[PDB]
């Protein structure tokens, strides 16, 4: 499909950046996770980034580490995640859905089969966090074969060759890393990269890592990014309100609405 | 793009977040440059000789092979400064770190021997060292925690996951992904992303080089087999490397069988896992049907790891090396036997290799065979663990 | 009547009950015969090289002498199998025991390094080993108790007297006086009745022989001084012996000052006791006005001894060697300094020698001097003791 | 003087061996020690062997080790021992008194002065336990200078040269060791030695170590020894009855009388 392409064209018209929340599928349970995701969308999420729980998430800090642990405590499996994704797409036909994957979950029982499953449930993109462009050939080939956008990372230490590869190999959006390190709202994190990506006709850039406030969202848009991703800030609201599922959704709605408002220029 | 091949057949690669690729390429370039730099090689050789105590002895067993046709030598890496083979390649990587302008060192450790090595090299060469160690290992290898801290290293207990070596590896890599500008990740085994399996092999290969020279001097021939325990794979590849092109020499790697392969509580992914991608590499791993990484188990902290270095997976696949497993109880008996009959207290890791050699002898006692066991470390770190066990058994 | 001189000037002799004189004469004869037996010398050399790991490194300090005109080398007996110099002469005495038809070994131990050495040699060479150890030392040197027992030695705690080394010596000698027909008393220091001070020196003298060769190779000259801690005197006489006729080379022995000489809680009889007769020898000892033997004290179990070997008393008397003392706190600072700045964890015994070298440097930092410290052992046995102290101080 | 010479001549006439108890001076206190010694004599002791408390008595087993410790707990010093010896000799003019010494106590403030002190209080012999004949020259010289008999040991492993030296250098009596090892009643321990000593005109032999019963005393006499020494057996009676000083003396009297009776042939 063309869900990212359609989204960015609409946002372009409305003079808007995208706001894209991340959560872990099945955190803190399947049913509450589905409600959380519906709340994110109703509150103004332009797209979703959704993590499949993985035993050893090496690009994630403690907040999202503990999200993965909560989902596992609820018995969440990749199979159950794909059932969730199907339900989400059934409810929401146009919102772009991207998965955050670790390589072994994609590789496990066949790379091609993984991307085929993504296509079946209506996923639009897959970001494999521990597969650099250098190792990406079978992943991006399988992705394109099944109409999935493979997402690649433009780090702050990116050189020209990486920029050209990311622009060529990637579809849907380009991930603009705010900083080195791992995910975390505690650690807050470039025009030359944004400009070069546009020169090489890369997919629109979403800034991610350490974005936890509306001011950072506004600033990313001002910089020329097409939008911003926030994960740990969202997940902290879940963690804080485990015993209060009703307040959890209210506070999620308030936060997402505020972040989305800041994307509007 | 790399200068050297990141793969051993299907195995290996550089499966790290994109942020870390320049650090890995920098390290590779630094290594290739150092390997042809006569001054680097001289500095490394001087440290190995005059600081670490190389060459290490090759000891002929006098008693434990009695009544059999097995001749058994022990390559005495237990006599290296620090008490294990880990010290060899740490000295090389620390010199690499200095060469690259790094002032800090990150390391993971399970048995605490790599931690001790990283700490002593950092103290010698003026680097600030922090060490991740699983909380379970902090307890069962406690003497090395004390040793690391006395040498001024920061020891950070890891409580996530199994609280053992894989979890220390995870945290070390997470740390490096944010601190690579000033910290070198001194990976302690022949695993992880390229170039580490290659660098660790090349900085450990003096083990096998010395062994070959020593066995030729004492026996006038090459060994029938060399035998080494395998966690991540560094002491074994260090012993194996110089013998790989000697096709008559058996290469036998010994993974931990834990409570028994059938219990699922072991650390033998090379022979009882399946290929996956984790810790920066494509390699055999213990994993669930779903592709979650399984927790390993071994009585030995140094072997308690659910994957294995890619060069071992390759050497296995082509049949150049053979891999076996040894249970906790087999390793404990080998430990006791070496203590009482040769007066050497071996690391419990190394005891797995010795246990397999003892099996080779006992199963076929009239087979003529000349064997070398890599005695990768001394057992001082294990004596409290082993005693506690040998009290719940009477003894 | 003896084959060799039992005295060093006024000091030494054979002050044992008459019952033990034939055992001592037998031992002397066996030693003299062995010393000219090429096969004995070859067997001893082979064990030292291929089992114990000789020669040991001579390490140049890279950091702790910065900003001074002191060049400091460490003779690395900490790298010897077992972890201390004690292993050298135990291998020789065990071969002597076999030569004499003995099947059992008695030994005393304080730091437990001689105990560990006696146990490992007995396991290797097929002897039944029992070790006396003061109950206070069983506690503060506990890792070595575990090591001795794992190698099949019987460890017998001694609760009489001060429950330290002198009390272990007493019980070992009492035992031998009844069991000499089948047991060899493997005395662990250069003290006691003739021929032990002589035998122990000759079976330790490779320390100084190697040091001389190594320093000539690296510096093209002899040291200005060699420095060693002194309990009974074996590591020091082992370092000193080959330099005694090199009159330009200072010989500096370091006794434990404990809490301070003025407190009376020390182990420095050579310089602060007076001549007496005890433990089979005429030698300086800590004694009351009445002639009762005083209890010594040191933070280091290996130096906690109220007398000293007679050859040291002699070398002092003629001015060939100089003896000094170092307090607990000075030794602790040297321990910490070596750990943090050279990445070597030294025995607390050896730390006394290092502390004095550090004083020689710090007091006169523009004095050109080439020094060797005998690093007689590694500090693994001490790490729990030292940590507990460095917690009652904050740190 | 000639107290040993006179004793053995009298015993010879009466067809008797000597019975010689050992105790530690000042065990369990000075006053009780003096009473113990008077009791030993009244009960039939022919001579005395008396130990001066020493910090590290290397020829003694645990029983006499603990006797030394008891005396030290009572504050007993060599000076106090010499005061005791003077009192004992004042009461008992003819009984031979031998001291059991360790070398450092003799050497401490001058060998000559030590033997001079022995002479002053009326001691007849000194046995220095850790001085073999090989090291004995200044001790036996000082002893003879002050009319003290220096005692030497004939062990079971004695060769001819030792026998000849012991016969020549020793006075008063020759100590015939029953066995190797250290003192102790727990460990029970030769005619060829007894005969050779007589051939070389040695001082009369007293057998010692492990003698704790009248049968052993009789047997020593039958063998041709001039008598027997018993230490630990005596000291055990002291140790057993510390809280009962009256029974202590009664049991000492009974035991010494029985041992002495067995010396009579
Ligand atoms: O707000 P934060 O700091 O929690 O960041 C949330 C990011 N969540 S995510 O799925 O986009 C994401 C994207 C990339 C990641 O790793 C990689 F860069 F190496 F690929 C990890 C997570
Ligand atoms: O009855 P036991 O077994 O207690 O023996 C008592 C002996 N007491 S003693 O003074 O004669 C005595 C005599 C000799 C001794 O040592 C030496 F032989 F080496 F000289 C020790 C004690
Ligand atoms: C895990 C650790 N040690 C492993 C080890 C091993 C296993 O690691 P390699 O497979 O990398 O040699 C073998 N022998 C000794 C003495 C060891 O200490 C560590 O010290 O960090
Ligand atoms: C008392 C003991 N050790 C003494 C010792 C000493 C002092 O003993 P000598 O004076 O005999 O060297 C020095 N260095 C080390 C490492 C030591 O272990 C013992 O191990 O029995
Ligand atoms: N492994
Ligand atoms: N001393």
């Amino acid at each position: 499909m063309e869900r990212y392409e359609n989204l960015f064209a609409q946002l372009n018209d409305r003079r808007e950046g995208a706001f894209v929340p991340f959560v872990t599928l099945g955190d803190p349970g399947i049913e509450q996770s589905l409600k959380i995701i519906d709340t994110l969308i109703d509150a103004g999420a332009d797209a979703l980034e959704l993590g499949v729980p993985f035993s050893d998430p090496l690009a994630d800090g403690p907040t999202i580490q503990n999200a993965n642990l909560r989902a596992f405590a609820a018995g969440v499996t990749p199979a159950q995640c794909f059932e969730m994704l199907a339900l989400i797409r059934e409810k929401h036909p146009t919102i772009p859905i991207g998965l955050l994957m670790y390589a072994n979950l994609v590789f496990n029982n066949g790379i091609d089969a993984f991307y085929a499953r993504c296509e079946q449930v209506g996923v639009d993109s897959v970001l494999v966090a521990d597969v650099p462009v250098e190792e990406s050939a079978p992943f991006r080939q399988a992705a394109l074969r099944h109409n999935i956008a493979p997402i690649f990372i433009c780090p702050p230490n990116a050189d020209d060759d990486l920029l050209r590869q990311v622009a060529s190999y990637g579809r849907g959006y380009t991930y603009l890393l705010s900083r080195s390190g791992v995910t975390g709202a505690e650690n807050r994190g470039l025009h030359h990269l944004i400009e070069k990506l546009k020169e090489y006709h890369a997919a629109p850039a979403l800034q991610g890592f350490g974005i936890s406030s509306p001011e950072q969202v506004s600033a990313a848009v001002r910089a020329g990014a097409a939008g911003a991703i926030s994960g740990s800030a969202i997940v902290k609201i879940i963690e804080k309100n485990l015993a209060s599922p009703k307040q959890m959704l209210a506070e999620l709605r308030s936060f997402v609405s505020a972040m989305k408002a800041a994307s509007r220029a | 793009t790399t200068l050297l091949n990141p793969y051993f057949g299907e195995f290996g690669g550089m499966y790290v977040p994109q942020i870390l690729m320049p650090a890995l390429n920098q390290l590779e370039e630094a290594f290739v440059s150092a390997q042809k730099d006569p001054e680097f090689q001289a500095q490394f050789a001087d440290l190995l000789k005059n600081y670490a105590g190389r060459p290490t002895a090759l000891t002929k067993c006098q008693n434990i092979t009695a009544g059999t046709r097995t001749t058994l030598y022990l390559k005495r890496e237990d006599l290296l400064h620090g008490g294990a083979h880990k010290t060899n390649q740490v000295l090389g990587q620390a010199l690499l770190a200095k060469r690259m302008g790094k002032s800090e060192i990150i390391a993971e450790t399970g048995a605490g021997q790599h931690g001790v090595a990283s700490a002593l090299a950092s103290a010698l060469l003026g680097l600030k060292c922090r060490i991740y160690m699983g909380a379970k290992d902090v307890e069962r290898q406690s003497p090395n925690v004390f040793r690391m801290r006395l040498m001024g290293a920061e020891v950070i207990p890891v409580h996530s996951g199994s609280a053992t070596l894989k979890d220390a590896c995870n945290e070390a890599l997470r740390d490096w992904s944010g601190s690579y500008e000033t910290a070198h990740y001194m990976l302690g085994t022949a695993a992880g992303p390229h170039p580490y399996p290659t660098i660790v092999r090349e900085f450990q290969r003096m083990i096998g080089e010395e062994t070959k020279a020593q066995i030729l001097d004492k026996e006038g021939r090459l060994p029938d087999a060399v035998i080494a325990c395998v966690g991540g794979g560094s002491n074994a590849i260090g012993m194996f490397a110089d013998f790989i092109n000697d096709t008559s020499v058996g290469l036998i790697g010994v993974e931990p069988g834990g409570h028994g392969i059938e219990t699922g509580e072991h650390g033998a992914p090379l022979k009882h896992g399946r290929v996956g991608i984790y810790f920066g590499m494509k390699a055999p791993m213990m994993q669930t049907a779903d592709g979650q990484i399984e927790e390993s188990y071994s009585i030995s902290a140094g072997l308690d790891f659910p994957s294995v270095g890619p060069q071992h997976a390759y050497l296995n696949s082509i049949g150049r090396a053979d891999y076996v497993s040894i249970t906790d109880d087999e390793a404990l008996e080998a430990f006791k036997t070496l203590c009482r009959h040769e007066g050497i207290i071996p690391a419990l890791e190394s005891s797995h290799a010795l246990a397999h050699a003892l099996k080779m002898m006992r199963e076929q006692p009239e087979k003529e065979q000349l064997l070398v066991v890599n005695l990768s470390g001394r057992g001082d770190k294990d004596i409290f663990t082993v005693h506690d066990i040998l009290k719940a058994r009477g003894e």
